[PDB]
């Protein structure tokens, strides 16, 4: 198996729906937040079930979006549904790797946050590749910049590589953002084109979003 | 998690704390003492836990003062720190007032210290009970009990241990206001090998000591010809 | 109404409704002792009178006792855990002779009392200890203001009274002492015995005999505090 | 008085509490010292004039006495705090030994003092890297480094704070005695190392230099600009 | 929650079992007594060129007739070291003697585990010190290595390995090792084993190397001496 | 599991569980016997090495010319009390002129261990004791616990396996009293021999033995000052 | 005991300090407070949060404090922990003039207090001071000065800044439209009150919820003022026509 | 020894949830309100025994500190007469040193600095108790709150524990700045009366005035004088 792990906005989804999207085998997703049952034992239940179903579909490919959910450094000392999400994790290992062979199966797993995972979990006969996702540096981001502004008509002043520049951690998703905004605002003001001083509002109304205390932590 | 400090109480207001030192208490061998007309008498069931100690090792009688002694249940340990304390109010006493202690005040200060060990998370209560005895011609003999909830009473004759219960049955139908110590070191010896188990515990030595006005208001070991006595009289009731 | 945020039910701390847990446990705990006692205020005398229970005959019943001489002319009763009010009697005894040391003149009740309120007020505050599982109750003959009854709970609260209880039954006896002490004085003579032992012996349904019970008593004729003896209190139970 | 335990080892034989005072100095912006044949270099990368706040009092680099100078990484409280205590030391070495202090000395001093606040009582460990330059009286140039762990070490060029990896990696690949040949040499490969990873350069960079007799002197935004424009 | 000094079910305390634990992430250092001398080994592990080895100091001299090797959380050390040195002086300035190696090792071992949290100090330790002291020197008995671990424990060795490779390097110093050896074989010996558990290649700037002999003091070889040396080995 | 934390915490059972693991590291220790008779007493200890090289660490101190101790635990609790016993034994012949008796000197030991027992943030004394003097009274011999808890004893053994050891002294405990004191030593050894896990044998190099007697000041037999005990067992 | 500790003085997985991280997020609620440094002059302008019918005016102010002949400062935080600072910094300032005669530089009385400040979050197992503070005041060294202090215990000196409420839009704006080095007390008053129409969403100025204080060199003798309400109003009305002129 | 910790600190919202629970008991504690006239003011609080058999006149709520100041609370009666002792203690240190009375801030100041030092010190919770203090310094009336936390403010007139939103509230609509001490006062016991639930009576209720002449509790017979109005 594969384990897609990287900040949060660098493209594990993505490359896990285009893998679907080009795959000629039965595709199923699941994110880790629809095994939080709220009845006993429907966690285990319907983990056995999607991997009961992927044997009866000839090769199949199962992506458990989001596995930080349920599972977690498995802390015994822990009271409420955290037994439950950590037997559904159990159930999920037997899965993964057991007394039986799994058949025809390949599972792939993303997560933000790796280094909270369970070594069992993700030991190496139970996910053997681990890649990593990096934020894009310099020239990835024009990539995206290009990609995602290709079905939109610009005015002939955008300055991509001045809204590149700057060392400011952008993900792609955020990328996505900032292009998406500049449209909307230019729709606002009823333009036909999007300008360089559109694009250049909406990174900054983007990277508004940050929060956080300034001099703790530096 | 109300039972894991004396600075709690528990929702139904007790010191779960205190509870478990008395339980611990509990599981020590019997120890009784009965007051009588002369003076007072003291008797342990001391069991020889190796045949490899030294008779009188881990002795549990003590002399807290010339005129005072002191029985002893549960945590050895901690029953020898307090004889200590007990020594050094004894000895204070007599410095800053110049006589001897009175018993019911001796009885009063070392409490009042146990006390003082079931108010904080900072310390632990005393895990033994014991018994302080003295005679002295003003104020006649006088038996005093603590628990480690810091609880001190007069008693006409007392038991702590495991077989408390059935000790004090025994100690029922003695009728010591009107006994001498000689009589009562007999009844003494005679209880302790009543209630003792046989059949759980190996073997057991009988420890005694008394204070009254055969001793001249000195508390001490009773002599071994008469332990030797005692302990045939007790042999033999036990028909 | 009763939600819980840390610790607040194991240390003295304000819990979500802006109460003190471990304070309302240390009241619980006056009534493990099992006993009752009971004080009501003369018209010129103070009486205090409170079970007596001797669980065996192996027990000293003289050295069992639940009443004591903190000054000559002031007497206090104790309810709840043994340990915890012998040691705040001494405290009590401490103050009191403090208090005649320092200012040249007997302690007045209601100032003992204060002191011993603001003493468990500490308590209650800090968390490094425990409050005190016990009450006291308080009686004395003021210079000018005659007969005086007082009480001190764990919290510190120390509200004077007319007449009081403490203990399993005390809200038995709060309605019959109020019940009488509404009809003309809650008793107005020296007599005032015969309506404590009353309101013991009514509320627990025990018909006391002269061993069953002890009494303290203070009077403006007489005010050293004094316990009478099992005599005197067969001859008021027989005469009631 | 609070005495208890901060720091304590773990299973595995780890002290958490000062790998997470490293992982504090790691989010601090990024500084840089390089040792020349006749001059000691330090940069360091400012996050953001912000065009309002007075850079007087904002100093990354400051001089512990007339013959050394530092330069943190990490919490600026923590940092002032340790200034202060080497401060009062250099003076304090001044009066009793009668001569100037080394710049091992008083890296041993500094070292020590955050080593104590990782296994004192009721006390947490400085979060902050430093590097200290100077001269000895003897004239050979010195640079120092401390962890918050309390180990320090001698480097020909060492940088520390946010992505100091790579600006290591550079320094690596870039130190050899033909670039610290010339004064003006030494100063362009430091501006060059930090531009590795800060992005406007020039206007973001702030940088203090030390000769052998002369005192700290920091190069002013034109000199900055020009060694900046002769780098391109 | 699990206070400092506290008692795992086997008995061990968890603070020392820890500290012992973190001996294993130092680097590899050697000790080998012989009638001739005591001799000291340990690998220096420059993490990155631009270091200066001169720098890393893990052998050190508490007097003249004393020296110390190191292994583990070397800032920890610094304090141990000061005190031995401390307590050497003093010997001499009161008995006009010199502190015999059992004797230095004794005070210093007794400094370690003095370490608590309630009722100990105003700033006393709060944690044992997580450093492997190898003691070296020549005293009236002649030769004496010593070696202390973070619990306090103390004992004389004839030769002995700590660090990251001391299990290896204690079973390569099983098989050489003999009571009739001389000093150059041990120093051979010492770099022998240490190239072979080192994961760099051994050379003269990598390694600390230092003796002590009945007749000379503690000396430390330099360069030249070293380069020498490693030729042959 | 919440009742094995901490040292002033009692469990439902009435039992500290600190204590009790304590009491379980003396019992990793390794085994040492003590005996007495009518004019000598006795310790007999087997050393054990960490490694082949390393010396085999030392189990009996001198406390005074007529008291020695046997130590089995945690090495630097049994320095600690070591050095109390020592200073307590010189504040006694300082004041007193005179040898401090031996019950004395324990009953000193059990008041300043006890204490660690009851206070928050302290822990047990992780080391046993087992105490062989000499006093006006006659032989002594005395066993310490964790727990501050001792006894008088005619014949103890504390450590790894003692209690084969235990059983050896039992069955012979009658004949201890009117023995020599060759004979008496030979009692002692062959007990620890029961313990030895059968394939070994004791060894000048693992066997120490501590005599204290009517005109025998307190004295240690280690190395070839052992053979003439071991040759005839 | 280790249980009920809170550990207030330890690193977060990520190398924080959370408590210092929750006492900054309370600060961001209190009453906004802005200043502005001019050429001539320094003012401090915070919203009067305490705003009721029955309050009473007592003192010479609600949230500026005199430290000095020539300092005052502002706080944005729990009251009372600002008044154990304003406190210290009274006593640090007194203790200074009686070491040197003369009156203690600005610089050094805002690190004195921080050093304090700083000690809290290190070592003590005490919760941080909550407050964060303005500072404004004259000295021989470098004129007319403007400071601010947050409860980590660090420090910075500004041309014009903003802490409290909505200080996120009060620096934007103030980013866009202050004139370095160019600026009257009369431009930076005018400044003021338009920054803080905006900040404070809630309603306009009424000129009782606004507190102004200068600070100015007056025939060599530093004069700290609170404006008065006529000259608050005559203030908020000719911005009121300035806008409405714009219009 | 004693907890060297902090009990009160920060939540993840930035508040200090132990002071906000110690308003709570203050909030639940028993009414009280204070009126600053034009020329005196004037303090009143409920005095509602449990039983026929507590003694009204056994402890007072309203309880004098110097000859010119006064205060009442709200809150846990325990705690109030800690701050109490720790009041009259400041203003007579302050007398020592000045030969002058404490003015009413000055004392008020002083108060909620020991207030401030329990929300921050080790091992103790807040005061759960809020208080009010009357004074008359310089001619001129004071009155002031101070709050668990360690703040105080200046008011005209304010109420505190149950329904203290409808006391502020009738107050601010029957309030004037020309009033009398007389209209002050039956305006305060009103105010009292508006949550009252039950008969008021001058042994169920406490007041206190303090004017040119100093304070002083006013007693029962003028209590039930200003009731029968
Ligand atoms: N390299 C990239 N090329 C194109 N689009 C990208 C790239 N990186 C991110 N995106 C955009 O990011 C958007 C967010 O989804 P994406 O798959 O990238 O998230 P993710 O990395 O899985 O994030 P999370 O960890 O939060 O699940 C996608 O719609 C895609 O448009
Ligand atoms: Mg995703």
């Amino acid at each position: 198996g594969v384990i897609l792990y990287g900040p949060p906005g660098t493209g594990k989804t993505l490359l896990a729906k285009a893998v679907a999207n080009q795959t000629s085998a039965t595709f199923l997703r699941v994110v880790g937040s629809e095994l939080i049952q709220k009845y006993l034992g429907d966690g285990p239940k319907l983990v056995r079930e999607l991997f009961r179903v992927a044997e009866e579909h000839a090769p199949s490919i199962v992506f458990i979006d989001e596995i930080d959910a349920i599972g977690t450094k498995r802390y015994d000392s822990n009271s409420g549904g955290e037994r439950e999400i950590q037997r559904t994790m159990l159930e999920l290992l037997n899965q993964l790797d057991g007394f039986d062979s799994r058949g025809d199966v390949k599972v792939i797993m993303a997560t933000n946050r790796i280094e909270t995972l369970d070594p069992a979990l993700i030991r190496p006969g139970r996910i053997d590749r681990k890649i990593e996702f990096p934020l894009p540096d310099e020239k990835t981001k024009k990539r995206i910049f290009q990609i995602h502004t290709s079905r939109m008509t610009l005015a002939d002043d955008v300055t991509l590589d001045d809204l590149i520049m700057a060392k400011d951690d952008l993900s792609g998703a955020d990328i996505k953002a900032i292009c998406t905004e500049a449209g909307l605002m230019a729709l606002r003001e009823r333009r036909m084109k999007v300008t360089n001083e559109d694009f250049k509002k909406s990174k900054e109304n983007v990277l508004y979003k940050k929060q956080e205390g300034t001099p703790e932590g530096l | 998690g109300y039972d894991l400090s004396a600075s709690t109480f528990s929702p139904d207001g007790r010191v779960f704390q205190v509870e478990y030192a008395m339980k611990a208490v509990e599981n020590s061998s019997t120890a009784i003492g009965i007051r009588c007309k002369d003076g007072v008498v003291f008797g342990v069931e001391k069991l020889v836990l190796s045949k490899l100690y030294e008779e009188g090792s881990n002795k549990r009688l003590f002399n807290v003062d010339r005129h005072v002694g002191m029985a002893v249940a549960g945590l050895l340990a901690d029953a020898r720190s307090l004889a200590d304390i007990a020594r050094e109010e004894a000895s204070n006493f007599r410095s800053n007032f110049g006589y001897n202690i009175p018993l019911k005040h001796l009885a009063d200060r070392v409490a009042m210290y146990v006390h003082a060990y079931t108010l904080y998370s900072a310390v632990r209560p005393f895990g033994c009970s014991f018994m302080l005895g003295s005679y002295s011609v003003n104020d006649g003999a006088q038996l005093y009990m603590i628990d480690p909830s810091g609880v001190s009473y007069g008693y006409w004759g007392c038991a702590i241990g495991k077989a408390r219960q059935a000790a004090k049955t025994e100690i029922e139908k003695l009728q010591m206001k009107e006994m001498t110590c000689r009589d009562i070191v007999k009844e003494v010896a005679k209880i302790i090998y009543i209630v003792h188990d046989e059949v759980k515990d190996k073997a057991f030595e009988l420890e005694l000591s008394w204070v009254g006005e055969l001793t001249n208001g000195r508390h001490e070991i009773v002599p071994k010809d008469i332990r030797e006595e005692a302990e045939k009289y007790a042999k033999e009731s036990l028909k | 109404r009763g939600s819980s945020a840390g610790f607040d039910r194991h240390i003295t701390i304000f819990s979500p409704e802006g109460r003190l847990y471990q304070v309302e446990y240390a009241f619980k705990a006056i009534n493990q002792g099992g006993l009752t006692s009971v004080a009501v205020r003369g018209k010129d005398c103070a009486v205090i009178v409170t079970q007596k229970k001797v669980p065996d005959k192996l027990l000293d019943s003289s050295t069992v006792t639940h009443l004591f001489k903190i000054t000559e002319n002031i007497g206090c009763v104790m309810t709840g855990m043994t340990a915890d009010s012998r040691s705040q009697v001494q405290r009590a005894r401490y103050e009191a002779a403090n208090w005649k040391y320092k200012y040249g003149y007997e302690i007045p009740v209601d100032m003992l009392c204060k002191r011993i309120a603001d003493i468990s007020q500490v308590y209650t505050q800090n968390a490094e200890m425990r409050p005190l599982g016990c009450c006291m109750i308080l009686i004395g003959i003021d210079e000018e203001q005659g007969p005086q009854v007082y009480k001190c709970d764990p919290a510190g609260y120390y509200c004077g009274f007319k007449a009081t209880a403490a203990g399993v039954k005390q809200t038995e006896s709060t309605s019959f002492l109020e019940k009488k002490v509404k009809k003309k004085f809650d008793w107005t003579f020296e007599q005032t015995v015969e309506t404590a032992i009353t309101c013991l012996s009514t509320v627990l349904s025990i018909d006391f005999k002269p061993s069953e019970i002890e009494v303290g008593v203070v009077t403006v004729e007489n005010p050293k505090f004094r316990i009478l003896t099992e005599a005197e209190i067969d001859a008021h139970l027989v005469a009631l | 008085s609070y005495d208890r335990a901060i720091t304590v080892f773990s299973p595995d034989g780890h002290l958490f509490q000062v790998e997470y005072a490293q992982e504090a100095v790691k989010k601090g912006s990024t500084a840089v010292g390089v040792r020349g044949r006749d001059i000691v270099v330090l940069g360091v990368e400012k996050k953001s004039v912000a065009k309002l706040q007075d850079e007087r009092t904002v100093r990354k680099i400051c001089a512990l006495d007339d013959n050394v100078c530092m330069a943190f990484a990490g919490l600026t409280a923590d940092a002032r705090i340790v200034i202060n205590r080497a401060r009062v030391e250099c003076q304090s070495h001044r009066l009793t030994v009668e001569d100037p202090v080394t710049v091992e000395y008083i890296t041993r001093y500094i070292a020590s003092l955050k080593q104590r606040y990782t296994q004192s009582n009721g006390r947490r460990p400085f979060g902050i890297s430093a590097l200290i330059v100077g001269f000895d009286f003897d004239g050979t140039p010195r640079l120092y480094q401390t962890d918050p762990s309390g180990t320090y070490h001698a480097w020909k060029a060492n940088a520390i704070g946010r992505g100091a990896k790579s600006v290591r990696e550079f320094l690596e690949k870039n130190y050899t005695d033909e670039a610290i040949e010339t004064d003006d040499l030494t100063i362009k490969l430091v501006i060059k190392a930090l531009l590795e990873v800060v992005q406007s350069g020039g206007k973001n960079i702030e940088l203090a230099v030390m000769r052998r007799d002369q005192s700290l002197k920091i190069l002013n935004p034109e000199e900055i600009e020009k060694y900046v424009a002769e780098i391109e | 929650y699990r206070g400092v000094n506290t008692f795992s079910p086997e008995g061990r305390l968890f603070q020392v079992e820890y500290a012992i634990e973190a001996i294993k992430l130092g680097s590899t250092a050697i000790g080998i007594q012989t009638s001739e001398g005591v001799c000291l080994a340990v690998e220096k592990r420059i993490t990155s060129p631009l270091m200066e080895p001169s720098s890393i100091e893990k052998i050190v001299e508490i007097d003249a007739h004393i020296g110390c090797a190191m292994s583990g959380l070397i800032a920890d050390a610094k304090t141990l070291i000061d005190k031995a040195r401390v307590e050497t002086q003093n010997h001499w300035f009161t008995y006009n003697e010199t502190m015999t190696v059992e004797s230095v090792t004794q005070a210093v071992s007794n400094l370690a585990l003095q370490f608590g949290e309630e009722d100990a100090d105003p700033g006393a330790m709060s944690r044992p010190f997580g450093v492997a002291l190898l003691f070296g020197g020549v005293d009236e008995k002649g030769p004496q290595l010593f070696h202390m671990d973070p619990s306090g424990t103390f004992v004389q060795c004839d030769a002995r390995a700590i660090g990251s490779a001391s299990e290896g390097a204690q079973s390569s110093l099983q098989e050489v090792y003999h009571k009739s050896m001389t000093l150059k074989e041990a120093i051979k010996s010492s770099l022998i084993i240490l190239k072979q558990v080192m994961e760099e290649k051994l050379n003269a700037t990598n390694i600390e190397l230092a003796t002590v002999q009945p007749g000379q003091n503690f000396h430390m070889f330099t360069k030249e001496e070293l380069e020498e040396v490693i030729k042959d080995i | 599991n919440q009742y094995d934390n901490d040292v002033t915490v009692w469990s439902p059972q009435g039992r500290i569980h600190q204590i009790e693991y304590a009491m379980e590291a003396v019992k990793q220790g390794s085994a040492t016997v003590g005996l007495k008779s009518k004019t000598h007493a006795v310790l007999v200890a087997l050393k054990r090495a960490q490694s082949e090289l390393a010396a085999h660490q030392k189990k009996i101190l001198h406390v005074d010319n007529h008291i020695g101790i046997s130590i089995a635990g945690l090495t630097a609790d049994a320095r600690l009390l070591c050095n109390f016993m020592r200073q307590e034994c010189l504040d006694s012949r300082f004041v007193f002129d005179r040898p401090l008796p031996v019950s004395r000197l324990v009953s000193l030991i059990g008041s300043k261990t006890q204490i660690p027992t009851q206070r928050y943030g302290r822990r047990p004394y992780g080391v046993g004791l087992l105490i062989a003097g000499y006093d006006d009274m006659g032989p002594h011999i005395f066993q310490t616990c964790p727990s501050a808890n001792y006894f008088d004893c005619r014949a103890m053994s504390i450590g790894a396996r003692s209690q084969s050891a235990r059983t050896y002294l039992e069955r012979h405990m009658s004949e201890f009293m009117e023995c020599n004191l060759n004979e008496l030593v030979k009692h002692g050894l062959r007990a620890l021999r029961e313990t030895l896990p059968a394939e070994q044998d004791l060894t000048t190099k693992n066997v120490s033995i501590g005599i204290v007697g009517k005109d025998l000041e307190f004295t240690i037999y280690d190395d070839d000052d052992v053979s003439p005990f071991l040759e005839g067992l | 005991s280790r249980r009920y500790d809170s550990r207030t003085t330890i690193f977060s997985p990520e190398g924080r300090l959370y408590q210092v991280e929750y006492a900054m997020e309370a600060i961001g609620h209190a009453g906004t407070c802005l200043g502005i440094l001019a050429n001539d002059g320094v003012l401090l302008a915070a919203e009067r949060r305490n705003i009721h019918k029955l309050l009473d005016e007592v003192f010479f102010s609600e949230k500026i404090y005199k430290l000095n002949e020539d300092m005052a400062c502002s706080v944005a935080g729990i009251t009372s922990d600002a008044n154990v600072l304003t406190n210290e910094l009274r006593l640090i300032a007194q203790r200074y003039l009686l070491q040197y005669q003369e009156p203690i530089p600005c610089e050094q009385l805002v690190t004195a207090l921080c050093d304090i400040k700083q000690a809290y979050t290190q070592f003590g197992g005490k919760r941080p001071f909550g407050v964060s503070l303005l500072y404004i005041g004259w000295d021989k060294h470098y004129g007319f000065q403007l400071y601010q202090s947050d409860p980590s215990g660090n420090y910075g000196g500004w041309k014009a800044t903003c802490i409290g409420n909505n200080s996120a839009a009060a620096v934007s704006m103030l980013k866009q439209d202050y004139k370095e080095g160019e600026m009257t007390l009369k431009s930076a008053l005018a400044l003021a009150i338009k920054v803080l129409n905006k900040t404070m969403d809630v309603s306009k100025l009424s000129a009782e919820k606004v507190e102004i204080a200068t600070l100015t060199r007056e025939n060599g003798k530093t004069v700290i003022r609170v404006l008065k309400q006529k000259e608050v109003e005559q203030l908020i009305k000719k911005h009121e026509e300035e806008e409405a002129k714009a219009e | 020894r004693g907890y060297s910790f902090s009990l009160t600190t920060f939540s993840p919202s930035g508040k200090l949830v132990q002071i906000e629970y110690a308003l709570a008991a203050v909030a639940g504690g028993a009414p009280s309100v204070g009126i600053k006239a034009a020329n005196g003011v004037v303090l009143a609080t409920e005095k509602k025994q449990k039983s026929i058999l507590y003694d009204e006149r056994s402890v007072h709520k309203v309880e004098p500190i110097t000859k010119h100041i006064g205060l009442v609370y709200s809150g846990m009666g325990p705690d109030y007469r800690v701050l109490v002792h720790r009041a009259r203690k400041l203003a007579q240190q302050y007398y020592l040193v000045y030969q002058e009375p404490i003015p009413t801030a000055q004392l008020v100041q002083r108060v909620a600095s020991v207030m401030q030092e329990y929300t921050q010190s080790g091992g103790v919770r807040p005061f759960g108790v809020s208080l009010l203090i009357c004074g008359w310094n310089e001619g001129r009336p004071y009155l002031f709150q101070s709050d668990p936390s360690g703040a105080y403010f200046a008011w005209k007139a304010t109420a505190m524990g149950k329904n203290y939103v409808n006391g502020k509230t009738f107050l601010e609509k029957r309030y004037n700045e020309d009033l009398e001490l007389e209209d002050a006062i039956h305006t305060a016991i009103l105010t009292l009366k508006e949550s009252f639930e039950g008969q008021m009576t001058e042994d169920n209720i406490e007041v206190g005035i303090c004017n040119e002449a100093g304070f002083r509790r006013l007693t029962p017979t003028e209590v039930k004088d200003y009731l029968a109005a």
